[PDB]
């Protein structure tokens, strides 16, 4: 039963997830990304049933639903097993801002903290200063102030109606550890005719690795402690070859084939630190996804959203995304091998990530976030 | 070695390396044709080499010489790695220089506060990698079998014996196995394990020689 509902927004996700990911990548360009992609689909489908006509058809062809009757379903389930568990620490937030001077469905405020968790609030639009501090609070708060500055007064004025912020925080503990003692400055090819020296962690991994020719890639798959949050690494075989994998990443289905030659082994991967902080314009992002009634005044149709069934729409979306990559983990803490350490010595066939790559969050089948990596 | 000095080139001539592309474990030559080593050290091609002073260079002197035949103790288990004592059969006799030498077996099983040379090519960090060039030595006391166990309860035998300081900073390491712990002239016991590499209350677990002495003495004579 509940299979019907999660093969479903599987689906969805990854279709959602390589739009998402080559927009992002196309509104910031020569530089390192995360986004969350699956994080941004939930006030979506909390937004599609407040819209109606045309602009619930919009969202529900793009959210990749049949109706609004499934997409509660859909929530409802995935509202309930949305905390923490093992080798992660996820923090995915979302809510809707509504100005002050709004009366709005006193009911659905509900069906949106029981079937989305999230609240509609009400804030003083009119104060930039005084509503977007408060913005960034609530953020801040849910982020254990890991994600501050959220949106800016510049952003906001009372024409502001409507605001979507989005919050994802990530930073895991592996299955089995790097040591500090042997990160060191390795090489990494920024490009063709450039080469830096970067913090390498390295370090023996029994992962899952996949030489990709359809991709002209190598995938690597290192997972965290339980076996159920998993990270994805396609570095492309060229050292300029990432543009060109974003081009072949476009394929929903590119993933799931390459996940297929995936195949188990023991490798010494030399992987560099990295921390990612991006702040992207959802509403530029999703409107060229085919999703702009929802931003747009007498055709967004937010009349589920009010009490009334008055003129709303969406002002402004962001989405703050970071990520954090390090030697943290499992398996004690230095000359670390097995349960009794015997002194044999078994050195394993090395994996470089020394180019512009590719990275994703797979929190059990499904990608929970992404980006790409030119210079850690 | 973790902590160790660099020994004199020639001053540990019984002392080999187990080669497969790499070092990976060390050894003893107890006859011109018979190495001894540790069993978790097994790998069903090996190449020994002796005459080794750098191991990351060829210096002209060494002899490399291919494992004929790899004789584990019958007893030695995988998990709990007693018995963890493998014999090595030369493809051919060595030449027997100052550079490549015997050692003698055990005609004493040695008391608790003898000095030992323990030597190899292993890790040198206690937290970390770092792979010598060339051979390093350490000298360690063998400890009081109630220290060793107290150390490791319920994983010490009769076959094991604790050698190093209780307070750790020296201790072999990744890449010793099987190597040699010599005391008086005498090869007292093979680099086997310990919890991690020169840890505080982790002395370095040894294979007790002195217990496998008919035994490596019985099975070279017949094969």
């Amino acid at each position: 039963g509940e299979t019907d509902l999660q093969k479903i927004l599987r689906e969805s996700n990854d279709q959602f997830t390589a739009q998402m990911f080559s927009e992002v990548v196309k509104a910031n360009p020569g530089q390192n990304v995360v986004l969350s992609a699956f994080s941004v689909l939930p006030p979506l489908g909390q937004l599609a049933l407040a819209s109606v006509g045309e602009s619930h058809d919009e969202l529900l062809r793009a959210l990749a639903l049949p109706n609004d009757n499934v997409t509660k379903d859909v929530f409802a389930d995935l509202n309930r097993g949305v905390r923490a568990v093992k080798g992660v620490d996820l923090k995915m937030a979302s809510k809707i801002y509504v100005a002050k001077g709004l009366e709005l469905n006193d009911d659905f405020a509900a069906v949106s903290r029981d079937v989305f968790g999230s609240e509609v609030q009400n804030v003083d639009f009119v104060k930039s200063v005084e509503a977007a501090g408060a913005i960034n609070k609530w953020v801040e708060d849910q982020t254990n102030n890991r994600i501050k500055n959220l949106v800016d007064p510049d952003a906001l004025d009372e024409t502001t109606r409507s605001v979507l912020v989005n919050a994802i925080y990530f930073k895991g503990s592996w299955k089995d550890k790097f040591v500090k003692e042997r990160t060191m400055d390795r090489d990494f090819h920024v490009s063709k005719d450039k080469t830096i020296k970067v913090p390498t962690m390295i370090g023996k991994k029994d992962v899952r690795y996949a030489d990709v020719p359809e991709l002209d890639a190598k995938m690597i798959e290192m997972s965290y402690e339980g076996d159920q949050a998993s990270m994805i690494i396609i570095l492309p075989n060229q050292v300029d070859g990432i543009t060109a994998l974003e081009q072949k990443l476009k394929d929903p289905k590119a993933l799931s084939r390459a996940e297929e030659r995936l195949y188990n082994t023991e490798v010494e991967i030399t992987l560099p630190k990295f921390k990612i902080e991006t702040t992207t314009d959802l509403k530029e992002v999703l409107s060229n996804m085919n999703i702009k009634k929802l931003f747009t005044p007498g055709a967004a149709r937010l009349e589920n959203l009010l009490k009334t069934k008055e003129s709303l729409t969406v002002d402004a979306a962001i989405q703050k995304a970071f990520i954090e990559v390090n030697e943290e983990g499992a398996e004690a803490a230095a000359a670390n091998a097995f349960g009794i350490v015997p002194k044999s010595l078994i050195l394993y066939p090395e994996v470089h990530i020394d180019r512009p790559f590719y990275f994703e969050l797979k929190i059990d089948g499904i990608p929970m976030f992404n980006g790409k990596v030119i210079e850690p | 070695i973790v902590g160790g000095y660099t020994c004199q080139e020639n001053s540990v001539p019984y002392q080999v390396s187990l080669n497969s592309g790499y070092h990976f474990c060390g050894g003893s030559l107890i006859n011109d044709q018979w190495v001894v080593s540790a069993a978790h050290c097994y790998k069903s091609r090996i190449q020994v080499r002796l005459g080794e002073h750098n191991i990351n260079v060829l210096e002209g002197n060494e002899q490399f010489v291919n494992a004929a035949k790899i004789i584990k103790h019958p007893n030695f288990d995988r998990k709990t790695l007693n018995n963890d004592i493998m014999l090595i059969k030369l493809s051919s006799p060595v030449k027997l220089n100052a550079r490549v030498a015997t050692v003698a077996l055990p005609s004493s099983c040695a008391p608790a506060g003898t000095q030992c040379l323990i030597s190899g090519w292993g890790n040198t960090l206690s937290s970390g990698v770092n792979e010598p060039d060339l051979l390093q030595c350490l000298d360690a006391p063998l400890l009081p079998q109630a220290d060793c166990e107290a150390s490791y309860p319920g994983k010490i035998t009769d076959n094991m014996v604790c050698v190093g300081f209780l307070e750790g900073g020296k201790d072999s390491c990744q890449g010793d196995a099987g190597g040699p712990v010599v005391c008086n002239g005498e090869l007292q016991g093979i680099v086997s394990w310990g919890y991690g590499c020169a840890l505080p209350d982790n002395p370095g677990v040894y294979t007790k020689v002195c217990n496998y002495v008919d035994w490596i003495q019985d099975t070279i004579a017949a094969n």
